[PDB]
């Protein structure tokens, strides 16, 4: 579900509502298990999609656009700064990159295992999203939205913890901040 | 076939180049916060 | 080959769950009363010779491929008077334990799943006359075959069904060369609401409502040699799905499927008789039949032969069955084997069924 | 000793020094979905659409000729 007129995560565009929604992008990426396409003889990308212009909840016919696919070597640096973010390395007692690297905090230590510990206090300090900031310090970086509750726009909401229809309930389900609550009985249940 | 529609396998993408490495359509070549200026909100999920 | 098979939920309910009936071509509606007489005809529990009995049955699947994939059955009956009996049975199909392992060290705590399907039923049989008996059975069916993943919910699907059965067993009748005995029975099975595997009313499957009718004769010579010949007819009480088309091109197919799937189970039972382009001669094509012969020696050794024929247009299950039975003191052992005669690979080929029954309590005289 | 793992619909055979010679993967219908006579203690990619089937049977023939059977869940 794509909202071209709404701000994506970590977007600090001062005039986002004044820009053409058609000029925006919304994108996801994944790694592939078997990387040698020639040896595997991968021939084509196949997909079945429901036509979004036909049935009950159809979009207006004037809402045309494009879906792009990329295959190959794609930058894993989601927040382009040359540094690998990993939030299990964040925390008040952790060493940070000495000048802050333009998207928020980055741990200065070499990562070892991509895993949290099970203490809720460390989890609260660590599960703060890809910007490395716990939404109270996001305004210093994401200045054009410092007045909002979530300046970086990366807050997670469980789909059973939200309101509205099904689409509105998944709107923030991909947020990277707060999506790893320690307890499965949390009202804002994790998703990872 | 190799299935690609596990929603948990997908994560937020880096900003893409559209036509060549010299195309700044979405500010992919930007070294500032402008790199993220054209990212609109996208949700990806399988309905529970 | 198989054209337009009947699609029902929980089809494991129709599998023969005991070696004695399996050896007789998957029929028991009009055989002699036995401990397994709940899947076939609960009404003959009132004709049991022993006061109570317990049985264990094992029907393995894919024996060459894996162990622990089987259909198991436990039956208990208890006839209290000379006219009435209570019976409870438990059929269980399972894949065995499967460990969900994703390497991640060889000491990880692994979840174990046990995909399974079971039906628990209890019946009460009452002898109305001295030769006729009736029974009612209530059954709880639970299907739990799917494994939980992300975006796959493995919640069990359940349903309830009732069975109405009747059994006729005449007294011994002397003939010129032998003193025979006649038997007859009917069983209307699995009458209940549709089972919703995905927990949605729009997507529900008919229970395998089934009608079994059969008759049997017992050739009795020398007062300790018996030759029991039995015949059984079976018809599914579920509407047949639409075939080529019976009102664009796929629009007709979708509309026909829509009108077929919007049929109640009660109305579907009556719509089973018909609902096909053919006439009565082609309506007989939905009938399965089985013929069986059982030779009894001293009532402690049995040899069983049976032929089962499903019309190859539906199901295409055709086979010959061999069975043997041994009674030591109070313990009966039954084994059965299947020789397939159809193109389609029978899952119970090359498989020996095993049944074990214990009879205890008082003994009731037969009329 | 011998353990089979499935991560992303990828099947991985792990044997403690037991060298395997052939792998066969069967559907619960007894259908052969995948046969490989060139096993390399490695990850097989079976076609991901199996018409709602989840349980597979993995049959592994060792060089000595013994057969190891494991039931897995294709997830």
């Amino acid at each position: 579900t794509y909202y071209p007129g709404e701000r994506g995560p970590y977007n600090n565009n001062p005039s986002f509502g004044a820009s053409n929604p058609s000029a925006n992008f919304g994108g996801i990426m994944r790694a592939l298990n078997s990387t040698n396409f020639e040896q595997g003889n991968v021939e084509y990308i196949q997909f079945w999609v429901l036509d979004p212009y036909v049935g009950n909840g159809e979009s207006p016919a004037t809402n045309a656009g494009k879906i792009y696919f990329n295959l190959g070597e794609i930058s894993e640096d989601v927040l382009k700064d040359g540094r690998k973010q990993y939030e299990n390395g964040l925390g008040p007692d952790q060493v940070m990159v000495n000048p802050q690297p333009l998207w928020g905090d980055v741990p200065a230590s070499q990562s070892l295992i991509y895993a949290f510990d099970t203490n809720p206090d460390n989890r609260k300090n660590q599960d703060v999203g890809l910007d490395g900031l716990p939404s109270s310090r996001e305004g210093s970086i994401y200045t054009n939205y410092a007045g909002e509750a979530d300046p970086a726009g990366d807050d997670y909401t469980y789909y059973l913890n939200a309101d509205g229809g099904v689409l509105e309930r998944y709107k923030n389900y991909n947020g990277t901040e707060g999506n790893s609550a320690v307890s499965i009985n949390d009202p804002n249940r994790g998703s990872t | 076939t190799i299935d690609m529609r596990s929603a948990y396998a997908w994560s937020l993408a880096s900003t893409p180049f559209i036509t060549s490495i010299n195309d700044n359509t979405f500010n992919a070549n930007s070294n500032t916060l402008e790199y993220g200026f054209k990212r609109a909100k996208l949700s990806w999920y399988t309905i529970d | 080959d198989i054209e337009r098979p009947i699609t029902t939920g929980v089809p494991f309910l129709l599998v023969a769950a005991d070696a004695r009936a399996a050896g007789l071509g998957d029929q028991g509606v009009a055989t002699s009363s036995d401990v397994f007489s709940q899947q076939w005809n609960p009404a003959k529990y009132a004709f049991a010779e022993d006061a109570q009995g317990l049985s264990i049955s094992y029907t393995p699947y894919l024996t060459d491929l894996a162990n622990d994939i089987s259909l198991g059955q436990v039956t208990y009956y208890n006839k209290i008077n000379d006219r009435s009996a209570f019976a409870g049975s438990f059929r269980y199909f399972g894949f065995g334990g499967i460990e969900l392992r994703q390497t991640g060290d060889p000491n990880e705590p692994t979840r174990e799943v046990n995909p399974n399907e079971f039906a628990l039923d209890g019946s009460y049989s009452l002898k109305l006359s001295e030769t006729f008996s009736m029974a009612v059975a209530a059954r709880y069916i639970r299907s739990n075959l799917k494994v939980a993943t992300e975006e796959i919910d493995a919640s069990a699907a359940g349903s309830f069904a009732v069975d109405v059965a009747g059994f006729y067993q005449s007294e011994e009748i002397a003939y010129s060369d032998f003193n025979g005995r006649w038997r007859a029975g009917f069983n209307i099975q699995n009458l209940g609401p549709k089972i919703s595997y995905d927990h949605d009313d729009l997507s529900a499957n008919f229970l395998p409502a089934n009608l079994r009718v059969g008759g049997g004769f017992d050739f009795i010579f020398d007062d300790y040699n018996k030759l029991g010949v039995s015949l059984e007819l079976t018809k599914l009480l579920v509407p047949t799905p639409p075939g080529p088309g019976t009102p664009s091109q796929s629009q007709a197919d979708e509309a026909n499927y829509k009108k077929y799937k919007d049929i109640g189970w009660v109305s579907g039972i009556f719509k089973s008789f018909g609902d096909a382009p053919g006439g009565f001669s082609e309506e007989l094509k939905e009938i399965t039949y089985s013929a069986a012969a059982e030779y009894m020696y001293q009532d402690a050794f049995a040899m069983r032969l049976g032929y089962y024929h499903e019309s190859p247009m539906k199901g295409a299950k055709q086979f010959f069955s061999l069975g043997a039975g041994f009674k030591y003191s109070m313990i009966k052992v039954d084994v059965s084997y299947l020789f397939s005669a159809s193109k389609v690979k029978n899952p119970l080929e090359n498989t020996l069924r095993f049944s074990l029954t214990f009879n205890f309590g008082d003994k009731y005289e037969t009329y | 000793s011998f353990y089979v793992s499935v991560k992303d619909k990828t099947i991985k055979l792990n044997s403690t020094e037991d060298v395997m010679r052939e792998v066969s993967i069967f559907d619960i219908s007894g259908k052969l979905l995948y046969n490989n006579k060139k096993v390399e203690n490695t990850e097989f990619q079976v076609s991901n659409f199996q018409s709602g089937n989840q349980v597979l049977i993995v049959k592994v023939t060792l060089d000595n000729g013994n057969i190891i059977t494991k039931k897995i869940v294709f997830n």
